[PDB]
């Protein structure tokens, strides 16, 4: 609900280009914790198809020593 | 029990020393080897389902030590021994040994000096990777080993034993060029790139002055 409520706030009022960089010694990247959030945003969905089985695992078991 | 080595009590630590010794010698003589063989980046993107046409924000910075990691694994370990290291009045001060000098190369030698007076300018190419400081010394030399034989050169002055008509061309079958010409002909290519340049300045700077002077309008 909220995103829709910051992205008509932006065209009301709308105020106004990338080359390479360096590796630092002496500069941070972030890592952690939030690099875990950075990759758990942006990923493939998969669309499952719920069923209802519960006899095919049970004597697949059953046949295994 | 003469002062120049006796092997004569315990001497402790001299094995350090001693292989130190076996591959100093062992250097210089490789140091001899490239003289006879002498004599003879951008950023990358990718095509999500989720966000197509995604740049890649680590390709976007550079690491700048990868490239140089690689060679730098792909060079040959050796193990300092601080005796190897040593230094005296003879090191970090420019001058080398000059290969010493041969027979064959004299009729090369001498000749060149009939047939100018005295031009160390271009008898240095004549030995290729000789330079043209040794080559003055030897002229130098010579005056106090052979004062007889160099003063038969300067008293020819005439064409000498017409068999120089070779090395006449040897010299020039060198990139055969008409080098009297050659150099004027792209000196003036040269100029036109800079006045085509000069040109692309002027008319850069007409049509700036003509576009700001619309703002200053406006």
């Amino acid at each position: 609900a909220n995103v829709t409520r910051k992205q008509e706030d932006a065209r009301r009022n709308p105020n106004p280009m990338s080359v390479k960089s360096v590796n630092d010694p002496s500069q941070n990247r972030l890592t952690g914790s939030l690099l875990a959030h950075k990759v758990a945003d942006e990923e493939a969905n998969i669309e499952l198809t719920w069923a209802e089985g519960t006899f095919e695992q049970f004597k697949d078991t059953i046949v295994k020593e | 029990c003469k002062p120049n080595f006796p092997i004569g009590q315990i001497s402790e630590n001299f094995e350090k020393s001693k292989m130190a010794k076996k591959a100093k010698l062992e250097k210089r003589r490789h140091l001899r080897e490239l003289r006879m063989r002498a004599r003879q980046t951008a950023i990358q993107l990718k095509l999500n389902p989720d966000g197509t046409m995604a740049i890649d924000e680590e390709t976007m910075v550079v690491d700048r030590h990868k490239n140089a990691s690689i060679e730098n694994e792909y060079k040959e370990k050796v193990d300092e021994n601080p005796f190897a290291n040593l230094y005296n009045y003879g090191s970090y001060g420019r001058g080398s040994y000059t290969d010493p000098w041969t027979v064959e190369e004299m009729i090369k030698f001498y000749k060149a000096l009939s047939m100018w007076g005295t031009d160390f300018n271009l008898i240095s190419q004549l030995y290729p990777y000789r330079s043209r400081k040794q080559v003055k010394a030897k002229f130098v030399n010579e005056e106090k080993k052979r004062p007889i034989l160099i003063e038969l050169a300067l008293r020819s002055k005439l064409p000498p034993n017409f068999d120089e008509y070779c090395c006449e061309i040897k010299k020039n079958i060198g990139t055969v060029a008409d080098f009297n010409e050659k150099l004027i002909e792209l000196q003036n290519e040269h100029k036109h790139h800079m006045k085509e340049i000069e040109e692309a300045k002027n008319t850069a700077k007409e049509e700036d002055q003509t576009a700001q002077r619309l703002n200053d309008a406006n």
